[PDB]
């Protein structure tokens, strides 16, 4: 086509989606990770995770307001990944890399899994 | 704005 | 912080949100523009438009499944802008620039209004 | 991935 493109549009959209998350505006699901609860937008979760994409395209699960993750999932690892989904920034540290990678594999977040594997390979 |  | 960032994340999120729109997945509102109807995600509309941000943060309007725009609004201008919201690409043409700018002013989409004003100034 |  003959379209023009606004370079910062996608980033500005995500920044606004994160502002809505911070103020709990139009969040439509609670993700339960053991004793912790995380409110989010189903569409954003689906856009970032192969697991959430599969869950919310399911004709029955699409209508659930609460999703319980596998008990092996670490709440901090999930929190770091939820922040990444809404910001593009990943808080990857020596103390959390194993939990973050395990959570990203479960959530089917391929690019996060890739950088975790590379950071781990560098320290061996 | 750019030409994509 | 000491975060790393995935450059393409925001773009990939928006591409996935547009795929959901194309398959009518988790769309939660219909925007009526005269005889035309456009299905969309309230969160995406709010993230792109000052008008939709104000509408869906309203305690009564936040629960509406149908929003009727002002009858002066052109359905093609709205369609071009809805596509821009979900892709960052604006199909700006000599034949549609006036309708697109009028719609972007109504929707409170400042960057679109700015490029329309510049393209119009160049042709005078 | 980059250093932002
Ligand atoms: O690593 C990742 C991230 C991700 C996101 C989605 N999400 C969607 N995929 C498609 Cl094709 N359409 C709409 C949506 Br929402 C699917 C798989 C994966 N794997
Ligand atoms: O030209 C534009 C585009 C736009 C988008 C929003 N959307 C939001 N703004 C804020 Cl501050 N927080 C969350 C959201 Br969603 C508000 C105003 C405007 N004006
Ligand atoms: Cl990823
Ligand atoms: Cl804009």
């Amino acid at each position: 086509d003959s379209c023009i493109q606004f370079t910062r549009h996608a980033s500005d959209v995500l920044l606004n989606l994160n502002r809505l998350r911070s103020r709990d505006i139009l969040t439509d699901v609670v993700i339960v990770v053991s004793r912790e609860q995380f409110r989010a937008h189903k569409t954003v979760l689906m856009a970032c995770s192969g697991l959430f994409y599969s869950i919310f395209t399911d004709q029955l699960k699409c209508n659930l307001s609460v999703i319980n993750l596998d008990p092996e999932i670490n709440p901090e690892g999930f929190c770091i990944l939820l922040d990444f989904m809404y910001t593009s920034r990943l808080n990857l540290r020596e103390g959390n890399i194993m939990a973050v990678m395990a959570t990203a594999m479960y959530l089917q977040m391929e690019h996060v899994v890739d950088t975790c594997r590379k950071f781990i390979k560098a320290s061996e | 704005w750019v030409i994509p």
